[PDB]
């Protein structure tokens, strides 16, 4: 990245070698991620703000 | 539609356009560019007295605006507005007679 600068993607990032259309393959993964983060869970995963 | 954050106006309001085909005596420079995310925009204006050509001299330029846009920037594109009355039947997309 450079610096301060905001990714505003909804394309599927292409693992594997796969053009997907927004969709699965070999290895074709989604673009993005959400944290798991169950209520009051370990310190190691625990939210912050910063 | 709009999908967007960010705005800076100021409008002190004037209307001077003053439709012309003379010599050219106003002459504007702008400078973009961007460092660490921030985007400086350098202005400037002087007159000048050459009609056709580029004049070359020596002047300077000077820094007028910063934005924090944090933005991948590739392609620029400016921007033109003409319209004709009714006399010129091309439409506004189609005919324009005061280039
Ligand atoms: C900003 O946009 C440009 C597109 O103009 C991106 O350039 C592409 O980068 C990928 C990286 O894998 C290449 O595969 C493409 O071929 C590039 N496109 C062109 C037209 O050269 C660039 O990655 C974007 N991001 C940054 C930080 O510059």
């Amino acid at each position: 990245l450079k610096p301060f600068e905001r990714d505003i993607s909804t394309e599927i990032y292409q693992a594997g070698s796969t053009p997907c259309n927004g969709v699965e393959g070999f290895n074709c993964y989604f673009p993005l991620q959400s944290y798991g983060f169950q209520p009051t869970n370990g310190v190691g995963y625990q939210p912050y703000r910063v | 539609a709009n999908n967007c954050t960010f705005e800076y106006v100021s409008q002190p309001f004037l209307m001077d356009l003053e439709g012309k085909q003379g010599n050219f005596k106003n002459l504007r420079e702008f400078v973009f560019k961007n460092i660490d995310g921030y985007f400086k925009i350098y202005s400037k204006h002087t007159p000048i007295n050459l009609v056709r050509d580029l004049p070359q001299g020596f002047s300077a330029l000077e820094p007028l605006v910063d934005l924090p846009i944090g933005i991948n920037i590739t392609r620029f594109q400016t921007l033109l507005a003409l319209h004709r009355s009714y006399l010129t039947p091309g439409d506004s997309s189609s005919g324009w007679t005061a280039g």
